[PDB]
C-alpha cells in the first residue's frame, strides 16, 4: 500500500521498478529469478553469478 | 594485499589471476565464460597474457584450476597512459575458449549504473588477490582477501597531491598497515549484498601500500558497467 523503491527498496531484495498506485515491481540480476513472496532472489541456473557455493565452514580452538 | 588473510578456497571464485612476461602479474574477475574485467594498466594489444580461474595457491596443483588464453584486449576507450597511466583504468579480456563455470569458477553479478553505485555507499567491500604483502616485499603465494571501509572523497583528496578523478575511489584505513599492494591490480573490489556479490570496484592504484594517512584507489565500475555489458554480451 505504502510500498515504494525510495524506502527499503521497496522491499527488494535486488532491484526495484515503481509500479501504478505506490506497487513497484522487484527483480534480479542474471541467473536469478523472483522468488514465491515477489521480493527475494534465487538462483535459476547451476552456478549463478556472485554466489560462493564452496562452504565456508571453519573454527579457532585455543 | 597488505596485512589480509589467506582466503578459503572457493571463497572468490570470480577472481583470476594473469600471468605474462612475470607470473601472477595482476588479478581479474570473472564476467561471464568468454569475458574478464581487469585494469587497463596491466594489460595491453598483444603482450602475451594468459588467465588462470580456480586458483588459489599459484604455486601448487589443486585440480581447480582452468588456464585460458586471451585472444582480444580492449582497454576502455578513454584510458590513455600517456595522458593519466591510471584514469578510465579498466579493461576487457575476451577467452579464446569458454571457462567451465562451478563452485571455484563463477562469475562475479554487475548491476546497472545506479545500483552498482548504491552497492558502493554501502561502505564496505572485498578486495582480494595474489600481489605483494608489504610494499616492495614479497607476493602470496595463496590468495588474500581484504576487507575495506569506503574513505570519504574529501578526505581522500586531502590525503594527497595526486589527483583522484570522479571515476575513482579511496579505500582503507586511516592508520596504515592493511591495503591493496603491487600486483593487486585489475582484481576486484566487490559488495555483497543479501548474500550475492557485485562488482564495485577495479582495484587501480596508490602511493607506497599500507601507509598510514593513505589509500588505496579503485576504479569506479558504476562508470563503465554499460560498457562492460555491452562488449562482453554473449547472446
Ligand atoms: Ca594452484
Amino acid at each position: 500500500m505504502d510500498v515504494t523503491c525510495n524506502i527499503k527498496n521497496g522491499r527488494c531484495e535486488q532491484f526495484c521498478k515503481n509500479s501504478a498506485d505506490n506497487k513497484v515491481v522487484c527483480s534480479c540480476t542474471e541467473g536469478y529469478r523472483l522468488a514465491e513472496n515477489q521480493k527475494s532472489c534465487e538462483p535459476a541456473v547451476p552456478f549463478p553469478c556472485g554466489r560462493v557455493s564452496v562452504s565456508q565452514t571453519s573454527k579457532l580452538t585455543r | 594485499v597488505v596485512g589480509g588473510e589467506d582466503a578459503k578456497p572457493g571463497q572468490f571464485p570470480w577472481q583470476v589471476v594473469l600471468n605474462g612476461k612475470v607470473d601472477a602479474f595482476c588479478g581479474g574477475s570473472i564476467v561471464n565464460e568468454k569475458w574478464i574485467v581487469t585494469a587497463a594498466h596491466c594489460v595491453e594489444t598483444g603482450v602475451k597474457i594468459t588467465v588462470v580461474a580456480g586458483e588459489h595457491n599459484i604455486e601448487e596443483t589443486e585440480h581447480t584450476e582452468q588456464k585460458r588464453n586471451v585472444i582480444r584486449i580492449i582497454p576502455h576507450h578513454n584510458y590513455n597512459a600517456a595522458i593519466n597511466k591510471y584514469n578510465h583504468d579498466i579493461a576487457l579480456l575476451e577467452l579464446d575458449e569458454p571457462l567451465v563455470l562451478n563452485s571455484y569458477v563463477t562469475p562475479i553479478c554487475i548491476a546497472d549504473k545506479e545500483y552498482t553505485n548504491i552497492f558502493l555507499k554501502f561502505g564496505s567491500g572485498y578486495v582480494s588477490g595474489w600481489g605483494r604483502v608489504f610494499h616492495q616485499g614479497q607476493s602470496a603465494l595463496v590468495l588474500q582477501y581484504l576487507r575495506v571501509p569506503l574513505v570519504d572523497r574529501a578526505t581522500c583528496l586531502r590525503s594527497t597531491k595526486f589527483t583522484i578523478y570522479n571515476n575513482m575511489f579511496c579505500a582503507g584505513f586511516h592508520e596504515g598497515g592493511r591495503d591493496s599492494c603491487q600486483g593487486d591490480s585489475g582484481g576486484p573490489h566487490v559488495t555483497e549484498v543479501e548474500g550475492t556479490s557485485f562488482l564495485t570496484g577495479i582495484i587501480s592504484w596508490g602511493e607506497e601500500c599500507a601507509m598510514k594517512g593513505k589509500y588505496g584507489i579503485y576504479t569506479k565500475v558504476s562508470r563503465y558497467v554499460n560498457w562492460i555489458k555491452e562488449k562482453t554480451k554473449l547472446t
